[PDB]
């Protein structure tokens, strides 16, 4: 069993960067690794083959050497589609092995969120739970902090987030908080408010609704 | 004593583009395999379902030895299974491959100062191409919605392009040349064996 | 074109056994190697064997000896991977993958040349007790008047379903811009729940339909919800 | 000339704007190549509108394309300061023919 390490094993570069990185294998394998791209949800993607070969459709900005136990895989400028986890791969002897990854995010310019808020369905209504959501919309960077008032009162607790991966595109992020309450709690209050505070934000954004109208 | 006439086809003065890539039929010789698998002068050498020292001692029907000029890296695209311009548009591989693809650099006779544009290969086309097809047309390629009517313009290209084989050019884009061999067995008699 | 398309995401109870499928369609079935690498959630890349399309001969890792049993079928052009006596550990997304034909050397030497051009789509196979349960799909209208200002959010609520995953698009796929499906969040209930939105101009809101498709094939499980704004 | 754009449309904030832009069958009526540029005076042309309904990365979704025989549209929904510009359109002519309107100016 061949071990690889990959260094590093996250990094965040600018647009127009060069992006290096390694992969050393515990024995000789003379140039059978490959580099593999594989994007959030999406199986892996193959780049180069034999450490140092370029694969039909792979941009000229990217290339892969070095032999024995060390390699390199380098990208001339990185482009916003860039962003992905990268691995390196060894067939010199079975079984097959794969590096730690190396998560690769871009250094983007400050950009501020949209804020939307939804109130709970009608529908959902009847079945006891109610669930308030609120969107931020593609910002950078990841760190945002969102707060709910309840009759502008602090709920804690009772909230969940989700941060979908970096944008192929534009490189932002989008966040989903969701306040889970139960229908008799929902009724006792009235006016429901989201409150995020971000980098790109001069001043506290409050997107808020009265239920019932 | 009649031999084949494999330096016919590697020795060849000028070779044809990939668009349109020469075959030749090799049959009722006897074929000294050797003179290719002894010699050193071979970039990559590369046999799929035969072995190149188990020729010798082998029969088939019939043996086509295909030869264009690609350039570096697009050697790569001559093997079985393989995606790109070469193997879609140009020269395509059946991927139940019975054969040998053979190919050396010959920088020093394709390209010459100011770059050769004797050698061509086709960049588009309607759909991708069947094993040992040879497409030589040259219809404006419609990539757009609009009609082309016969005549180059905006989203309407010439379906051939130019190489443009620099000297100065990196090991990638310098010109190889590449000769085919299949080996092709049917229900018909072994006229092609060796020693 | 090529393709492999593998099985449904399955869930099974940790003991059992799960069969992946992968169907290669696009070239010819008996001239490659079929290679399967597992990958779990958050972990890196595994591999487990590979398989001989023509022959079916069959070489596994040693750490799912004697567990893992791969098949072939050639008149269908597929690929079978079992996994047996399943774990915690187990719970991954499986790949198939085809790698170039191996080639001889000028020498004569068998060259391997064991790099993955065509991967399938993935399988997840989550290993757990716990029942599956069918989700809930609600609408998340701008009701607030977020029209005003050109762009307008709308979204959908996936809420109580288990186990992963599930599809969410727009208007049966015809609509991706500007689409972010969120990543799932497991609730202390132990049930995953994820939210859809779409940003779309204010102009369309009342031109074009805006329908989400959800789809759990773990429960069978498919609601399309026609997302229209609250007017209050 | 060669394409009937008026020069002068004008809209409130929430409201929204369509800027029309009429040519023949042979130019805007029969082919789906169409643009929508907006210049700042004194600064260069922003692409906002391209393929009749496409906005590209960094468009705001308040501006959207349409089209209807011979007349395409541009339209801004959340009006803003910001859009008072000049809007252009272009389309294909022909083969080797790229044709521009006169320019709206949005006030
Ligand atoms: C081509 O010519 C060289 C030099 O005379 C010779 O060594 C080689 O074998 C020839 N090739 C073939 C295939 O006959």
């Amino acid at each position: 069993d061949i071990q690889l390490t990959q260094s590093p094993s996250s990094l965040s570069a600018s647009v127009g960067d060069r992006v290096t990185i390694t992969c050393q294998a515990s024995q000789d394998i003379s140039n059978y690794l490959n580099w593999y791209q594989q994007r959030p949800g999406k199986a892996p993607k193959l780049l180069i083959y034999d450490a140092s070969n370029l694969e039909t459709g792979v941009p000229s900005r990217f290339s892969g050497s070095g032999s024995g136990t060390d390699f390199t895989f380098t990208i001339s400028s990185l482009q916003p589609e860039d962003i992905a986890t990268y691995y390196c791969q060894q067939y010199d002897n079975p079984p097959l092995t794969f590096g730690g990854g190396t998560k690769l995010e871009i250094k983007r310019t400050v950009a501020a969120p949209s804020v939307f808020i939804f109130p709970p369905s009608d529908e959902q209504l009847k079945s006891g739970t109610a669930s308030v959501v609120c969107l931020l919309n593609n910002f950078y960077p990841r760190e945002a902090k969102v707060q709910w008032k309840v009759d502008n009162a602090l709920q804690s607790g009772n909230s969940q987030e989700s941060v979908t991966e970096q944008d192929s595109k534009d490189s932002t992020y989008s966040l989903s908080s969701t306040l889970t309450l139960s229908k008799a709690d929902y009724e006792k209050h009235k006016v429901y408010a989201c409150e995020v505070t971000h980098q790109g934000l001069s001043s506290p954004v409050t997107k808020s609704f009265n239920r019932g109208e | 004593t009649n031999l084949c006439p494999f330096g016919e086809v590697f020795n060849a003065t000028r070779f044809a583009s990939v668009y349109a890539w020469n075959r030749k039929r090799i049959s009722n010789c006897v074929a000294d395999y050797s003179v290719l698998y002894n010699s050193a002068s071979f970039s990559t050498f590369k046999c799929y379902g035969v072995s190149p020292t188990k020729l010798n001692d082998l029969c088939f029907t019939n043996v086509y030895a295909d030869s264009f000029v690609i350039r570096g890296d697009e050697v790569r695209q001559i093997a079985p299974g393989q995606t790109g311009k070469i193997a879609d548009y140009n020269y395509k591989l059946p991927d139940d491959f019975t054969g040998c693809v053979i190919a050396w650099n010959s920088n020093n006779l394709d390209s010459k100062v100011g770059g050769n544009y004797n050698y061509l290969y086709r960049l588009f086309r309607k759909s991708n191409l069947k094993p040992f097809e040879r497409d030589i047309s040259t219809e404006i390629y419609q990539a757009g919605s609009t009609p082309c009517n016969g005549v180059e313009g905006f989203n309407c290209y010439f379906p051939l392009q130019s190489y443009g084989f620099q000297p100065t050019n990196g090991v990638g884009y310098q010109p190889y040349r590449v000769v085919v061999l299949s080996f092709e067995l049917l229900h018909a008699p072994a006229t092609v064996c060796g020693p | 074109q090529v393709q492999l398309v593998q099985s449904g995401a399955e869930v099974k109870k940790p003991g059992a056994s799960v069969k992946v499928s992968c169907k290669a369609s696009g070239y010819t079935f008996t001239s490659y190697y079929m290679h399967w690498v597992r990958q779990a959630p958050g972990q890196g890349l595994e591999w487990m064997g590979i398989i001989n399309s023509s022959g079916g001969s069959t070489s596994y890792a040693q750490k799912f000896q004697g567990r893992v049993t791969m098949t072939r079928d050639t008149s269908t052009s597929t690929v079978y991977m079992e996994l047996s006596s399943l774990r915690s550990e187990d719970t991954a997304v499986y790949y198939c993958a085809r790698p170039p034909r191996n080639y001889y050397d000028r020498s004569g030497y068998y060259q391997r040349a064991e790099y993955f051009q065509h991967w399938g789509q993935g399988t997840l196979v989550t290993v757990s007790s716990a029942s599956t349960k069918g989700p809930s799909v609600f609408p998340l209208a701008p009701s607030s008047k977020s029209t005003s200002g050109g762009t307008a959010a709308l979204g959908c609520l996936v809420k109580d379903y288990f186990p992963e995953p599930v599809t969410v698009s727009w208007n049966s796929g015809a609509l991706t811009s500007g689409v972010h499906t969120f990543p799932a969040v497991l609730q202390s209930s132990g049930l995953y729940s994820l939210s859809s939105v779409v940003t779309v101009p204010s102009s369309s809101l009342g031109t074009q339909t805006y329908i989400c498709n959800v789809n759990h094939k773990p429960s069978n499980t498919k609601v399309d919800k026609r997302v229209e704004p609250k007017s209050c | 000339s060669a394409l009937t754009q008026p020069p002068s449309a004008s809209g409130s904030p929430g409201q929204s704007v369509t800027i029309s832009c009429t040519g023949t069958s042979s130019d805007v009526g029969g082919y789906n190549y169409v643009s929508w540029y907006q210049q700042h005076p004194g600064k260069a042309p922003k692409l906002m509108i391209y393929e009749v309904n496409k906005r590209p990365s960094g468009v705001p979704d308040r501006f959207s394309g349409s089209k209807s025989g011979n007349t395409a549209s541009l339209t801004v929904s959340g009006l803003q300061a910001e859009d008072e510009a000049d809007y252009y359109c272009s389309s294909y002519a022909g083969s080797n023919n790229l044709v521009f309107g006169g320019g709206t100016k949005l006030t």
